[PDB]
């Protein structure tokens, strides 16, 4: 009896089973409808179907659709039969109660799984990365957060959202590209600019300093071959389109950045465990992959920090699938099964149980 | 929270592991292997493979009453041990925590940098080659 771990996010869907090292099934959680496909066949069928996206910031509000989501991956990606595996599912921090229940109704009503849990999704990236207390640091392609870890619990209340992520990134780096004289205007050639983001941006340890050198030298500039054969070269596009993520407004978005973020959830906690907190950062998410993301956040953080304080910001380098490896750990483990819902628990008392055994 | 502490330590009970643990005054350890907690061999006290990944639970008499029993729960990261080693010390880590009450106090150790407090615990700490293996599968 293989456990399901399914990961769901604002972009891709990560979805596997429990004690595999990697997601067997990664697409983009998008749905298509004819003016239903899901994934890569919806955007083949781009020029006839209109596509959306079931997850807004890590939260589901296109139920319909995240049922096709689901149906999709169970069916079609994966294709087992949903009744025979119990079925692990993430869910960002905060998620309301009304979603939880949902979730819980759609998994064992509809898919009839025989047992369910649903956990958080930044606590999976930490015990992935071998810890019980650390503050992790989740950035996507929907959301951004903050959520510190202590022996094991989350701390709710120093918990921080920033609506700021991978797709706002890939929208920058598509206008700035425009100053060079390029134009990425088509979902295919949008598709193509999050490629090139993917692979030859990087974040700047000294962003004015950078911004200086790429005037004064072009040793900082990368050719990049289109799919028709153009070859495009790119400069200081590369490390101002994640300074984003230190410096929102550059798209307009008044908001402290995720250094800033980082620190404001450090304080949240009591005195006793901010240095535990400190000293493990954890980056978990695909947002977090921009090369000298860890370097630049090290100096953010110490120039926050006290002097004395010992700062450590911990990169796994497989940190995209970092919640999906959690999830794939934890459900090999029976006691953490034991805690999950049973088919004939929700038949009795239906989908308010996740409040009391999902945690 | 209640609640969730319930639902938490009813799980614990679920670990053979466990039972016993924490009785007297000592050390005991177990290691991962293939995601499943297996206590190590008095006889292998001290010895820690490089490949692999442990719980050390340390059982001792506090200063502030020595009648009693305190824990610190270690758990011991070995420098070539596999992603699903050392998530799963570090979640055992937490349900043993979670097994005598939250009384423990957690320490993550890594190889070659473990604190004073784990140090003293041995007069006879040897690092082994090798360890078992992962109990991940590979997807190709
Ligand atoms: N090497 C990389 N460099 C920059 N960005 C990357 C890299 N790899 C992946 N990304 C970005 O990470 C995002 C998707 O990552 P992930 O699967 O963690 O997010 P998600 O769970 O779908 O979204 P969210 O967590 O926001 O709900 C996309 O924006 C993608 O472009
Ligand atoms: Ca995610
Ligand atoms: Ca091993
Ligand atoms: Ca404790
Ligand atoms: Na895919």
């Amino acid at each position: 009896t293989t456990a399901l771990v399914c990961d769901n996010g604002s972009g891709l869907v990560k979805a596997g089973f429990a004690g595999d090292d990697a997601p067997r099934a990664v697409f983009p959680s998008i749905v298509g409808r004819p003016r239903s496909y899901v994934g890569d066949e919806a955007q083949s069928k781009r020029g006839i179907l209109t596509l959306k996206y079931p997850i807004e910031h890590g939260i589901i509000t296109n139920w319909d659709d995240m049922e096709k989501i689901w149906h999709h991956t169970f069916y079609n990606e994966l294709r087992v039969a949903p009744e025979e595996h119990p079925t692990l599912l993430t869910e960002a921090p905060l998620n309301p109660k009304a979603n939880r229940e949902k979730m819980t109704q759609i998994m064992f009503e509809t898919f009839n799984v025989p047992a369910m849990y649903v956990a958080i999704q930044a606590v999976l990236s930490l015990y992935a990365s071998g810890r019980t207390t650390g503050i992790v640091l989740d950035s996507g392609d929907g959301v951004t957060h903050n959520v510190p870890i202590y022996e094991g619990y989350a701390l709710p209340h120093a918990i921080m959202r920033l609506d700021l992520a991978g797709r706002d990134l890939t929208d920058y780096l598509m206008k700035i590209l425009t100053e060079r004289g390029y134009s990425f205007v088509t979902t295919a050639e949008r598709e193509i600019v999050r490629d090139i983001k993917e692979k030859l941006c990087y974040v700047a340890l000294d962003f004015e300093n950078e911004m200086a050198t790429a005037a004064s030298s072009s040793s900082l500039e990368k050719s990049y071959e289109l799919p028709d054969g153009q070859v495009i070269t790119i400069g200081n596009e590369r490390f101002r389109c994640p300074e984003t993520l230190f410096q929102p407004s550059f798209i307009g978005m008044e908001s402290a950045g995720i250094h800033e973020t980082t620190y404001n959830s450090i304080m949240k906690c009591d005195i006793d465990i901010r240095k535990d907190l400190y000293a493990n950062n954890v980056m978990s998410g695909g947002t977090t992959m921009y090369p000298g993301i860890a370097d630049r956040m090290q100096k953010e953080i110490t120039a926050l920090a006290p002097s004395t304080m010992k700062i450590k910001i911990i990169a796994p380098p497989e940190r995209k699938y970092s919640v999906w490896i959690g999830g794939s750990i934890l459900a090999s483990l029976s006691t953490f099964q034991q805690m999950w819902i049973t088919k004939q628990e929700y038949d009795e008392a239906g989908p308010s149980i996740v409040h009391r055994k999902c945690f | 929270t209640e609640l969730e502490k319930k639902v938490k330590l009813e799980a614990s009970q679920h670990e053979d592991a466990w039972k016993g643990a924490g009785k007297q005054v000592g050390v005991e350890i177990w290691r991962i292997q293939q995601f499943k907690v297996v206590p190590v061999p008095k006889k292998h006290h001290g010895s820690f493979y490089t490949g692999d990944s442990y719980i050390v639970l340390s059982t001792y008499h506090p200063k502030t009453n020595p009648d009693k029993l305190a824990y610190d729960v270690h758990f011991w990261l070995g420098a070539f041990t596999t992603q699903d080693e050392a998530g799963t010390a570090a979640y055992k880590t937490v349900e043993l925590d979670d097994y005598l009450g939250g009384l423990p106090v957690q320490y993550r150790e890594v190889q070659g940098y473990e604190s004073e407090r784990f140090l003293s615990l041995f007069p006879g700490l040897r690092i082994l080659d090798g360890g078992v293996e992962t109990g991940f599968h590979h997807v190709e």
